[PDB]
């Protein structure tokens, strides 16, 4: 009888942000970035590609209830390297490589059919 | 048989606990330290014989408790002879002041007189020798405390002389009350309750110990005092709390 | 220099209960010169070793040469020298008992300093002269290299 | 969905002025004797009262 | 600090499931791209059925129920229509939605076998898969029963329901030998060999690998009629770029904002 | 009562296979090669054909009218 | 499980680790192995669960009772006798004797 | 010349602070500077913190007397 509705894991309610920065406190250069209706699909590729980064200290993110729809991503750069700069630069890179994956999976399958 | 069993456990044990609970509902602490019922009529003068709150009381071991009187001796006397222990364990301008003076040689024989008394105390009132005995703080877990804050360091000489150690357990002796008033009759009754509680103190914290295994230092052993009180009145039991539903 | 120990050792003996865990087991090394005993708690699946081999350990406080006495802290963003460059297995504990052969009279003549590289435990056992670099309480290396000899 | 229960004043009873029995009957829960027990252990004298007479059956 | 130069290689191409390998990429990526292979996969399907006049055995829900599992075709059809929570406009717009219909009355004295070949779509592209072999069974009618109504269909994922679930199983695998002891076996000798091992039949498990990451994914993405597996890898790979691109945008706003 | 549409556990068709089956069976085959021969082959789809209970003809056999 | 001495883990997992932690510091302590690869142990990560500065002393379940009598009282060969210093985990396996 | 405990029992602190939030939600003065809060629980706690609460509390005795206590007077556990 109180079952959530199935839409309300992937759209947005009125007034809801998408995406917040929000600056800690315990250590320099350091910002958790909340997403609201996202689950481990988005969070996971962006923590792999931030550890691939040298400059980022440290990067992970979390999903504080199950059934909620949300998830906090914590990073922490070097002292000269901000962590938006270093979120901006994963979600670009990360996009040119599904891009490029993307493209040779399409010459491939044009070749293998009938070739 | 072993759903039958729990079956009529399951009838029988309600109407135990209900009868149990039904015959001291109203025995409650009331603010003269005292545990009385709805008819005031006195159970107890002290909750537990003792004045404590079940809930700060952790298992701990008497020390002083079934030893061999030579090894007794060895391990509380604090010999004051062997000046080469002394600069081992006390530092340099401690030696000559314990060596010299006569009232601190005094004062540590009389320390010794009242360990032993104790020990007969204890053994007359713990037979079979058992150790494991609940008191309200755990004296060795806050002397480690101590030393892994402070950094003692357990191999160099310390600085604590030893009358330090006896002044300090007295007052704290004195400080520790559970029956207020300087009657006679007030001070036996407060002699009697925190009784078991000071025979362990002083085994504890005597002045070989304290030098031996132990080493703290005039602060460590200051924080250790302070917390030790503090604890012992956080440890009392709160007037008004239904200890008659607890019990049951 | 923060070298508290510094000598040559070989593997004699490995797990001689029979080994407990599987990516861990006893090495119960000798010295060459100092002559003192060694427990050490190697992973033995990344870092191999076997019997006969010699290895060159040196319990340092500090892995830089000036001896800054760092924090303690991972930061891998830094670019000063270390002296973990000529090290194939460094580890970093907390040495936590000093215990030795004291008397009511006469000092030590041997100490045995228990070190816990967080679970991976070391007693260093030996003479009462080396180990003066050993306080309890205090943040310690290894820094062991395999000689080829 | 067939258990799950709860209750705002609801309707009381014609006898004794106390809230229904059931869910069906769209009741409140007893606070049997073994609770009171539990409160009066607790010391909590005010949550106790509260529960017997406040949200039980007031009456001047 | 950049991405990777990941490398595609097909092993077997048919019109029903595809095996192909990704080499040189992260774990996480790979376990992404399965997630959205499963659940955020846009595809048409049944949700909005209208029953007139049922005279079945079953439940009134029941029908709508099988209805919405019946897969459709949508090879060309998706990547058109709009989302109808989306849409600008009120009812099933046929700019956003399929209408279906479905008219059966067992009256011959044999039993019914209303398949979903019945359903008689409005659009020729997005039909049930019967084009080329049984058809699905909806219900069994026999004489004096009917089962009248028409349903409209719209494009969602798998994340909502499953009816948008076009892979029937991803099998989703890495390092066959177990080199990076992610698993650990107590008896090694007692396991069976992967399809694609390449260790030898006396060895039972290659040798530890300290300084190794996870490569070569391989992939066997199983369709069930709907989608074409291609088309299936396609769409998921331009959706999660999608995603990637929108949350950047929302980024760079919440930075300039700030 | 009927055979369903999707497997609970993979997700492929299996609804339109139960008649199939039902033919390979009677023919000559058994289960353990009728059930290869349709396609199946995850042991999770093939409960599908092996566990299913038809009982949509006992339904059917309670007719409404003649 | 986690507190065995056999137990290491990569920086991934690590970070992933911290962040279901409540009163992190915001500081990421020392790996126990620095060389040939950066790998934590899990008494190290579980020493900052451990609030403030407890000091404590438990057996293991399975800790031979002819162990403490005889040599290698300190440094025990079953990985037993939990010792707590400073709330760090320094030995032993965690069991419903400590927890 | 009180004799009972100079310790605040966790009975009294309860129902102190109670007693104060519930003169606080009826629109009563404040004890201290508020830093931005509203539940009145929460600006109960922090009076009793500041030692500002105006209440006395009368502890009867078994025999019938009774000792009056300032919150401010004596020691708070907690
Ligand atoms: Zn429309
Ligand atoms: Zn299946």
């Amino acid at each position: 009888m109180n079952a959530p509705p199935a839409f309300e894991s992937f759209l947005l309610f009125e007034g809801e942000k998408k995406i917040t920065i929000n600056k800690d406190t315990k250590v320099p250069n350091a910002c958790l970035f909340t997403i609201n209706k996202e689950d481990h699909t988005l969070g996971n590729i962006i923590k792999s590609q931030l550890l691939k980064d040298p400059q980022v200290l440290f990067a992970g993110y979390k999903v504080p209830h199950p059934l909620e729809h949300k998830i906090i991503i914590r990073v922490q750069t070097t002292p000269d390297y901000s962590p938006q700069e270093a979120f901006t630069n994963a979600i670009t890179d990360l996009i040119s490589e599904l891009s490029l994956l993307e493209e040779r999976f399409r010459v491939a399958i044009k070749d293998k059919q009938e070739g | 048989e072993g759903l039958i069993d729990t079956a009529v456990k399951t009838a029988e044990t309600g109407y135990i606990q209900r009868r149990l609970i039904k015959s001291m509902e109203s025995v409650m602490v009331k603010y003269d330290a005292t545990v009385r019922n709805s008819i005031n009529q006195v159970v107890q003068l002290r909750y537990g014989e003792d004045g404590l709150a079940g809930e700060s009381v952790e298992f701990q071991n008497l020390a002083t408790l079934k030893p061999s009187n030579k090894a007794f001796e060895k391990k509380f006397r604090f010999d004051y002879t062997n000046e080469r222990a002394l600069r081992r364990t006390l530092q340099e301008d401690l030696v000559k002041d314990v060596l010299s003076n006569a009232h601190i040689q005094n004062e540590l024989e009389r320390e010794f007189e009242r360990m032993r008394e104790d020990r007969e105390v204890l053994r007359v009132i713990f037979p079979t020798g058992d150790s494991k005995v609940v008191l309200p703080c755990n004296l060795l877990r806050m002397i480690w405390n101590a030393q892994k804050i402070f950094h003692i360091n357990p191999r160099l000489p310390s600085d604590l002389h030893p009358i330090k150690v006896v002044e300090g357990v007295k007052e704290l002796s004195k400080k520790l009350v559970i029956v207020n008033g300087d009657d006679p009759l007030s001070r036996q009754a407060q002699e009697n309750a925190t009784l078991l509680f000071n025979i362990h103190l002083r085994s504890t914290l005597c002045s070989r110990r304290m030098a031996e295994e132990f080493r703290l230092s005039g602060e460590a052993f200051d924080w250790l005092l302070g917390e030790i009180e503090s604890k012992f009145n956080q440890a009392i039991a709160h007037p008004g709390e239904m200890v008659g539903a607890l019990a049951a | 220099a923060g070298i508290l120990f510094e000598d040559i050792f070989d593997v004699k003996d490995i797990d001689p209960e029979g080994k407990k865990f599987d990516r861990v087991s006893r090495l119960h090394c000798e010295s060459e010169s100092f002559k003192m005993d060694l427990i050490l708690d190697v992973n033995i699946q990344i870092y191999p070793v076997d019997l006969g081999d010699k290895f060159r350990l040196v319990i340092a406080s500090t892995l830089y040469e000036d001896g800054t006495l760092d924090d303690g802290e991972y930061n891998p963003t830094d670019d000063r020298p270390s002296r973990a460059d000529q090290f194939e297995y460094v580890m970093y504990g907390k040495v936590y008992r000093i215990e030795g052969d004291e008397t009511s009279t006469e000092a030590a003549t041997r100490l045995s300093a228990y070190v816990s590289y967080g679970g991976l435990l070391m007693r260093l056992q030996g003479d009462a002269n080396n180990l003066h670099g050993f306080e309890v309480d205090s943040r310690v290396y290894l820094l062991m290299k395999k000689l080829a000899f | 969905d067939d258990k799950i229960h709860s209750r705002a004043r609801g309707p009381i009873q014609i006898l004794n002025r106390q809230p229904m029995e059931g869910r069906s009957r769209d009741g409140g829960l007893r606070f049997g004797e073994m609770e009171r027990d539990c409160q009066i252990a607790h010391g909590a004298a005010q949550f106790l009262r509260e529960r017997l007479f406040e949200a039980s059956d007031p009456y001047q | 600090p950049y991405a990777n130069q990941p490398t595609v290689r097909i092993t077997e191409l048919t019109d029903e499931n595809v095996k192909f390998i990704i080499e040189n990429t992260d774990l996480a990526v790979a376990n992404s791209i399965r997630r959205v292979f499963i659940a955020e996969v846009p595809i048409i399907a049944i949700d909005w059925v209208q029953i007139d006049a049922n005279s079945s055995v079953l439940h009134d829900e029941f029908i709508a129920h099988r209805l919405g599992l019946i897969p459709l075709t949508s090879d060309d059809i998706v990547d058109k229509l709009q989302y109808s929570r989306d849409c600008t406009c009120e009812e099933f717009c046929p700019e956003c939605s399929v209408e279906f219909t479905l008219d059966v009355r067992c009256n011959e004295d044999q039993t019914r076998h209303v398949t979903s070949r019945d359903l008689i779509s409005n659009s020729p592209r997005v039909i049930p898969v019967t084009s080329r072999q049984d058809d699905i069974l909806i219900v069994k009618l026999r004489k004096g029963q009917e089962l009248r109504l028409r349903a409209y269909a719209k494009k969602g994922f798998g994340k909502e329901h499953a009816k948008w679930n076009p892979t029937a199983g991803v099998a989703f695998e890495y390092d066959p030998d177990n080199a990076l002891r992610h698993t650990v076996y107590p008896k090694p000798e007692e396991w069976p060999k992967s399809e694609y091992s390449e260790l030898d039949e006396d060895e039972s498990q290659a040798p530890y690998d300290p300084n190794g990451k996870p490569e070569r994914f391989y992939y066997n993405v199983e369709s069930c009629g709907s989608l074409r597996p291609e088309t299936i890898v396609l769409s998921a790979l331009s959706g999660l770029k999608k995603k990637l691109s929108d949350l950047q945008t929302q980024l760079s706003h919440e930075i300039q904002s700030d | 009562m009927i055979i369903p549409v999707r497997c609970f556990t993979c997700g492929k068709i299996v609804g339109n296979k139960w008649e199939a089956y039902l033919g390979l069976l009677q023919a000559e085959y058994t289960e353990g090669d009728a059930l290869d021969a349709l396609g199946l082959k995850r042991y999770c789809c093939r409960r599908m054909l092996l566990a299913h209970v038809d009982l949509i003809e006992k339904l059917l056999n309670y007719a409404p009218l003649e | 499980k986690f507190t065995k001495r056999d137990v290491f883990l990569e920086r991934g997992e690590v970070m992933n680790l911290l962040m279901f932690l409540s009163t992190w510091d915001g500081k990421v302590p020392q790996p126990a192995i620095l060389k040939p690869r950066p790998l934590w142990t899990g008494k190290q990560i579980f020493s900052l669960i451990i609030p403030g500065h407890i000091n404590c002393i438990r057996t293991h379940s399975t800790h031979p009772d002819d162990e403490d009598s005889g040599p290698y009282k300190h440094i025990s060969p079953g990985d037993t006798k939990v010792v707590v210093e400073n709330g760090e985990l320094i030995m032993g396996i965690l069991c419903k004797k400590s927890l | 010349k009180r004799i009972t405990t100079p310790y605040m029992t966790k009975y009294e602190r309860a129902r102190v602070l109670g007693t104060r939030a519930l003169q606080i939600a009826m629109c009563a003065p404040v004890m201290v500077e508020l830093e931005g809060e509203t539940d009145p629980l929460l600006i109960a706690m922090k009076e009793l913190k500041a030692r500002k609460i105006p209440i006395i509390i009368r502890r009867y005795l078994p025999d019938g007397s009774y000792e009056d206590w300032g919150v401010d007077e004596l020691i708070i556990s907690d």
